């Protein structure tokens, strides 16, 4: 399967008036000015697949992903980020072309997840997800800086990676 | 243990030689072990013409595709949906993010990926390019064709005043 | 000391405010001390429309930006016969290699500049191109004009084969 | 002063067939591909200009700058630099149009300088290049990863930097 759109409302710099970025099934390229949002999108994705760790989107706490009040506009309520996959050769565990995850933090740092509208627990996401073969330990995200982190690692943390892959 | 280990890692290095290979013309990399498991990995890599060295002592922008070559040949170990890269491109010159670039074009009728890139070398390769843009601490997104990209950058480009 | 530190932090930090304001048009910058010199020497940049934020919270780009203010600011208090710049545009996008460009290109008239870039932005608004290139392990080197690095760059950039 | 250009011989590298790299009095810009010898350049005027640590110019052994044996060419017997320095606005303590500084080293890591032909030592030229507003305290050489230092810098650090300009 592969991405279709992405909606994001009130997430980082994405302000409260909701915004749809639809990508190609083939390649995207997302350009941009230095600050103006291009790894946000980025974060939107590691957030809704499960978003593990603020440090890792660049937050001191969960919370710090809403939308910070600006110039002609309030601070969001909570933040909420939408991913449409499309499901046409059925590489989740379920039957139907569009499968939806949606997922929203609250002040408060509570998480909601819904599955194609039904709520759903995060481990629940998590195997779905890891039956369409995405998962952290695919290595398919790479962030901005993780390059320059990958050379300075040791021929022994190098070693260890590949125990992992193990 | 290291019965899978090697089963594993002999996938993953035969990966990194031939994607190497292709990122680098006439050139060679491989993944020799310290300990054929006791100490660590390293890496050596031989570009068209130039010596052997391990990766530490290569130039910064050999280093960062020598470390492509690696993470590209983890992925081809395991295949996901999609790719999301934020900024590979950061240290290699116009003729290299080009190599990158082509590569990504090919895998690219396979699996999905999502390149974020301040080089133009890299977004004029893709199918498509999304531009992110702020205005008053808010961020907007908008489809950018190849043409209008370009006429974006030729203008920065120009001498205005 | 306290007396003479805070007449070159204030000579300092002068310039950081103005260099800033050219790198970042509508934007501004201020090196607040932390306790007016127990602690340290922090920095605040708020470019145009958005909030003010420590350099620590800004993006890569705009770190590696506001990081060059400070440094142009530092040669500014003690100006040098000539300067070596190795990749300082790594990080920064089209726009933002423009305005470095533009800033070096005019303090050009008065110190030399030797900026090594794989950008071509930083590159087309030099005085002299010196291409280096490799064979065989030997680094050699050549005078190239401003419609011959071009075409390099535009052969790369054409769909080949 | 200015650099007019600059002779490297056996540096890096550069080998036996002696190099001249000439440099506009205004905006030079060094460009080619990812492992070219682009550094090396500039590593070749922090040597040639009183080249403290052979760290900083990436060398295991201060030897190490000497070139190494390729293809169809031997190794040096030796590494040098000669930059010439355009002294007509006099920025020098001396009266010559043109100020020349060379710099050698050897196998065994001796090193031997050389001003407008004569015989130097490295703390002789270190005046003659402080007198010109040359130093390393002037901060007018930023390394290819220095930009990324700055940047990780704590507070302190940073206020300690400002120190040493005072
Ligand atoms: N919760 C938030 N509310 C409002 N703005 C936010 C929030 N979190 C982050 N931002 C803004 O996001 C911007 C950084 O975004 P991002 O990292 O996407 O930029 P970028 O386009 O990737 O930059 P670069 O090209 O320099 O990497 C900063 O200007 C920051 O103020
Ligand atoms: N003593 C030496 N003898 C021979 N070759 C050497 C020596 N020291 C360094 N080199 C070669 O110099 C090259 C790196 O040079 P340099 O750092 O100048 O490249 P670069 O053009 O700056 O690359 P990048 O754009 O990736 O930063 C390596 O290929 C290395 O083998
Ligand atoms: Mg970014
Ligand atoms: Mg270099």
């Amino acid at each position: 399967p592969y991405i279709e759109k992405l909606e994001l409302k009130g997430f980082k710099s994405y302000g409260n008036k909701k915004v749809v970025i639809p990508f190609s099934k083939g390649f995207t390229a997302i350009v941009g000015a230095n600050g103006s949002g291009k790894s946000n999108i980025g974060d939107a994705i590691l957030f809704v697949l499960g978003g593990l760790s603020a440090k890792a989107m660049r937050a001191s706490r969960i919370s710090d992903l809403i939308f910070a009040g600006s110039k002609n506009e309030p601070p969001a309520k909570y933040a909420e980020v939408a991913i449409y996959f499309n499901n046409e050769d059925r590489g989740f565990p379920i039957d139907e072309d569009e499968v939806v995850i949606r997922r929203r933090v609250y002040p408060d740092g509570r998480s909601s997840y819904w599955l194609n509208g039904r709520r759903a627990t995060r481990s629940e996401i998590l195997d779905i997800l890891t039956a369409a073969m995405i998962s952290p330990d695919g290595y398919n995200i790479v962030l901005q800086g993780d390059i320059t982190k990958f050379i300075k690692m040791s021929p022994l943390e190098r070693r260890l990676l590949i125990d992992d892959i193990s | 243990k290291k019965n899978v280990f090697m089963r594993t890692f002999e996938a993953i290095s035969r990966n990194f030689s031939e994607i190497f290979a292709k990122l680098s013309p006439g050139g060679s990399a491989r993944l020799i072990l310290e300990n054929p498991f006791s100490g660590g990995l390293e890496i050596e890599a031989k570009p068209a013409g130039k010596d052997v060295k391990r990766i530490e002592a290569m130039s910064g922008g050999e280093k960062a595709l020598t470390a492509l070559a690696f993470v590209f040949a983890i992925q081809k170990f395991k295949p996901a949906p999609f790719y999301l890269f934020d900024q590979i491109d950061a240290h290699l010159d116009d003729a290299n993010v080009k190599r990158v670039a082509d590569l990504i074009k090919e895998s690219s009728k396979e699996s999905q990926f999502i390149v974020i890139t301040l080089r133009d070398v890299m977004m004029a390769n893709a199918d498509k390019i999304i531009g992110v843009s702020m205005r008053d601490g808010v961020s907007k997104v908008v489809s950018l064709s190849l043409e209008k990209a370009m006429k974006i950058l030729e203008e920065i480009r120009k001498k205005q005043g």
